[PDB]
């Protein structure tokens, strides 16, 4: 599966579980997906960093779900992995 | 796992981590690109060995499993038997986490 398979519902959980665990989350996910530390801090200056990443990214070929997972393992944040396999089910009427 | 783990024995990674282990985990932090240069200078500048673990557990915040499994993998090169009972290191394959199940209609 692609991360552009994916719907708009489950990448707005997955923005808000990163933006309400920290700021620097896409940061570390971007310098093992191919990118550079230093070279993020100018990038997160930007006015929409995270969703410029999961779009620069999305752009590529190796978008896939699978490597997504592992790339969590890379920086060692099994804690992202972890909550979204945890925070699958909540939802409301109102 | 580890998340919890770095709030229950946080009182004994200080005592533990003496000076020397607290420089080769920030070696390997930043071997993962977890931290910047910008705030790796901060946990670096501590003038006192038990502030330097301070400012180390700070970044922790962010991070949750990052910054905390790297104190529990370095003290097992040490092995110092104050925390033999370490937490997971990265059991995760394909979760349903991100993988996706809904479609069109």
């Amino acid at each position: 599966g692609l991360y552009s398979s994916l719907p708009p519902a489950k990448r707005e959980e997955v923005e808000k579980l990163l933006n309400g665990s920290a700021g620097d989350t896409w940061r570390h996910l971007a310098g093992e997906l191919g990118y550079q530390p230093e070279h993020i801090d100018s990038f997160t200056h930007e006015a929409c960093p995270v969703r410029a990443l999961l779009a620069s990214w999305a752009t590529q070929d190796s978008a896939t779900l699978d490597a997504l997972l592992a790339a969590l393992r890379r920086i060692q944040r099994a804690d992202l992995v972890e909550s979204l396999c945890s925070e699958s089910t909540a939802t409301s009427p109102v | 796992i580890a998340q919890q783990w770095i709030q229950s024995k946080r009182e004994d990674i200080v005592n533990q981590m003496t000076e020397a282990c607290l420089n080769q985990s920030l070696d390997a932090l930043l071997s993962r690109d977890l931290i910047m240069k910008e705030d790796y200078e901060l946990v670096s500048t501590k003038p006192t060995r038990t502030s330097k673990v301070r400012q180390l557990l700070d970044t922790t915040d962010i991070q949750g499993e990052e910054f905390a499994k790297v104190i529990v993998q370095k003290l097992k090169d040490n092995k110092q038997m104050g925390l033999q009972p370490y937490p997971e290191i990265l059991v995760v394959s394909r979760s349903p986490s991100l993988n996706l199940l809904q479609n069109k209609s």
